[PDB]
């Protein structure tokens, strides 16, 4: 059974990368050059605080 | 005969054989069938049984009865049974379910297989004798007149039938050696002659008549198979520990 | 005395702490590898056949431990360090029973590129064949065989994933060369892919330039576990 | 040109193959004729160099 | 020792035959044990288990090695694993539980006996490889340091000990061959390897160092005996339909 799948395209606008301006509250997809695959983000501790950026 | 097939074949199926038959049979039992109880009783070490392969229906000889032949008691084989060892020279075989083993017994069935014309007429009696060898008057009850007389089946040729011949085991060891021990004196320790319970018969109860064309056949071929109920061996030894030696045919 | 056995333990200290493989890092450290390997390089106009239609480029035997590892001056990275993670890590076990992905880059060509797998082809060549010196029978596009046509104008590297069809229990990696059983031609190999060019016109002048990379699967397994073969140092080779 | 059988043509289609085989004999006679076969399936063997009844 | 008999030595028994030990062993098993249950999947015939036969314990091979031969990594026997084929002429054999059929498959247990003095030192190890004669570095995977990394047992001389090394069944048929298909081309077909499973390697771990006395034993003897745990047979033929060749050895 290889049904067929008659479901109109969507039009779709072809773009180089994602924005170059936008810093915060948004996602930024990215090709992570690391061996697993998904949201990964560095271990921590009290020896090392949080960012002292405010 | 009446279908686009031939007519239904009835069948008999062991371990890894089947053999097929198109009539009814011929039978008998040699002795009163049963279970070995004093076996256990001659040998310390355990028994071995080998459903798969002794079960087995084998076929070993097929031996061919012509007119000119064909005499009222002219036998057609004549062996020691059970013997059935085939070897390129003289020479028990390991290319079959056969073991080189000291001691054995089973209960044993034979069947003989006869394929003639719907115009032949002639009958066979196939029977056996107990040690058979060992006794005093064994080339004299070799006719047919004392075949009647011993557990046999008859095969007629003027119908195409096939017959079974039941062979409980019979023994005064009650283990017969498959193998010789010949380190003993005429007077005592004789030499034991190796799986000898008896002698198996098939002679000619009326002579083989065919019709008196040229282009008619002569000859008949008298096929045989033998299996084992079951089979217990007690003596584990090497291959060739021990030898075999010519047998030593018996004919009278 | 088990692989593991310790007769007489005399540890002075108490055991490190215990991190999990990914705290002071962030990903989890086990022997599995998705990451991908070369496996091949170049191809130009003279090495084809005659009449190059429906005749493939390049014969590749498909190996879990990869290919035989040939030194060139052309090629450094097979040369000035070993062969990739992959066949090392085959190099300590004995049996595979999984697919492996092949990730194909074809770069000199703008034009269709197709790729035939040949599962019941036994593996007798530890190294890629191409063109004329191709063996003759082979490097022909088959009708029925798993395949995948690609236009290099859309997209120019093959993604496709190549299937377990081996009429055995296991998957023999570490299969010697050159001199046979009937468990090195049909029980070692995933059989071999085929790369060819949908058309017959001539090679560009500059050439193609055609790097296979491939990964390991999931439904594959290192079964059993063997003794480690005496390894090479990269770093001692300039000397 | 080769008749092939059913089972031949579908299974040159495939690779591999496994399973029991039928083999049905339809004999030419009548009642008259009389006779008997040894029919044997031998594993691991393919000519009959070594073949014997026995 | 301390007793008007030796001290108590644990014995070890299966189906017709016994085996002594003295001392505590040395094992390891060369991959997870476990329940065959493809194998019923590569044969539509039933197969065969001889628990009396195969179950036993069987002594093959004893060998010999002296001061002046013993080095590091001194190979002391180098065989292809499971091939216990003896005869006559350099020609498996019908003497012991060895069966002449097509096909077959087991798991393996190896027992190494070796006796010394109270004052020799050294050390043996027995190690075992799954099909390490299809790898391209087999030569190469000979030494000591490579055989301490698989399944292995290791046998001290300053004390006397034994060893046993299980070898569940591992291999890509599931059904290994007892004789030859040679009736094929190298391209396709080639020749199969009757039953090899692997390589099992014993070797000098530590040079057999002895007193420097003339009238003190030089040499030391290393026997070894091996098992099945469970077997079983698929393959039936006539123990001549196939041949076997003479065996192929493989040293480096």
């Amino acid at each position: 059974d290889n049904p067929p799948d008659p479901t109109p395209a969507k039009f779709f606008v072809p773009i180089p990368s994602h924005s170059w301006a936008h810093g915060t509250n948004t996602s930024e997809p990215t090709n992570t050059l690391r061996l697993d695959g998904g949201v990964v983000g560095v271990g921590r501790s009290d020896d090392i605080g949080t960012s002292d950026t405010a | 005969m009446d279908r686009p097939e031939g007519s239904e074949e009835r069948t008999v199926q062991t371990s890894n054989v089947v053999l097929g038959e198109t009539n009814i049979e011929s039978q008998d039992i040699a002795s009163k069938e049963y279970s070995p109880t004093w076996d256990r009783l001659a040998s310390s070490e355990v028994s071995d049984e080998y459903p798969m392969l002794t079960d087995r229906w084998l076929f070993w000889k097929s031996v061919k009865w012509e007119v000119n032949d064909s005499a009222f008691g002219k036998m057609l084989v004549q062996e020691k049974f059970p013997q059935s060892w085939v070897q390129m020279d003289v020479n028990i075989p390991n290319f079959i379910p056969f073991n080189i083993h000291q001691y054995m017994r089973a209960d044993f069935e034979v069947k003989i297989y006869v394929n003639p014309n719907d115009f032949v007429s002639g009958w066979l009696i196939m029977a056996f004798l107990y040690q058979g060898s060992e006794m005093f008057d064994y080339k004299l009850r070799r006719n047919p007149a004392a075949l009647m007389q011993m557990p046999h089946v008859l095969v007629n040729v003027g119908a195409a039938n096939e017959a079974t011949l039941k062979i409980p085991y019979r023994y005064v060891r009650p283990f017969m050696r498959c193998k010789d021990i010949l380190r003993g004196d005429n007077l005592i320790t004789g030499v034991t002659e190796p799986l000898n319970m008896g002698v198996l018969f098939v002679e000619v109860l009326i002579p083989f008549r065919t019709s008196a064309a040229s282009s008619a056949p002569k000859s008949l071929d008298v096929s045989l198979f033998v299996k084992m109920t079951n089979a217990k061996f007690t003596g584990m030894v090497d291959g060739s520990i021990a030898l075999l030696s010519k047998p030593i045919a018996l004919p009278e | 005395t088990p692989n593991v056995m310790q007769p007489t333990p005399l540890l002075p200290t108490t055991n490190d702490g215990r991190v999990t493989f990914g705290e002071a890092f962030n990903d989890l450290k086990d022997l599995a590898r998705r990451y991908q390997l070369y496996w091949e390089g170049t191809i130009l106009e003279g090495n084809l056949r005659a009449i190059r239609r429906n005749s493939a480029l390049v014969q590749l035997p498909l190996y879990p431990h990869g290919l035989r590892i040939q030194p060139d001056v052309n090629n450094p990275i097979w040369n000035i360090m070993r062969d990739g993670h992959i066949p090392v890590i085959s190099s300590g076990f004995r049996y595979f029973r999984g697919g492996l992905r092949l990730r194909i880059v074809v770069e000199g060509l703008n034009s269709c590129v197709w790729v035939q797998h040949h599962p019941d082809r036994p593996s007798i060549f530890s190294r890629p064949i191409i063109g004329r010196y191709i063996a003759a029978k082979d490097a022909y596009r088959n009708h029925a065989y798993a395949a995948y046509v690609q236009n290099m104008s859309v997209n120019r590297t093959i993604e496709v994933e190549v299937p377990f069809y081996q009429p055995g229990l296991y998957g023999m990696l570490n299969a010697s060369d050159n001199n046979t059983s009937f468990d090195r031609l049909r029980f070692t190999g995933l059989g071999d892919l085929l790369i060819g060019i949908e058309g017959e016109q001539p090679i560009p002048k500059e050439g193609i330039e055609i790097s296979v990379y491939y990964s390991i699967a999931d439904d594959f397994s290192f079964n059993i576990f063997c003794g480690f073969p005496p390894m090479v140092y990269c770093d001692e080779t300039y000397s | 040109q080769y008749y092939l059988p059913p089972i031949s043509v579908v299974s040159s289609l495939y690779a591999y193959t496994r399973g029991s085989i039928k083999y049905k004999f339809l004999f030419g006679n009548n009642p008259r004729h009389n006779a008997r076969l040894l029919v044997a399936y031998i594993p691991g063997i393919s000519s009959d160099n070594r073949l014997t009844l026995e």
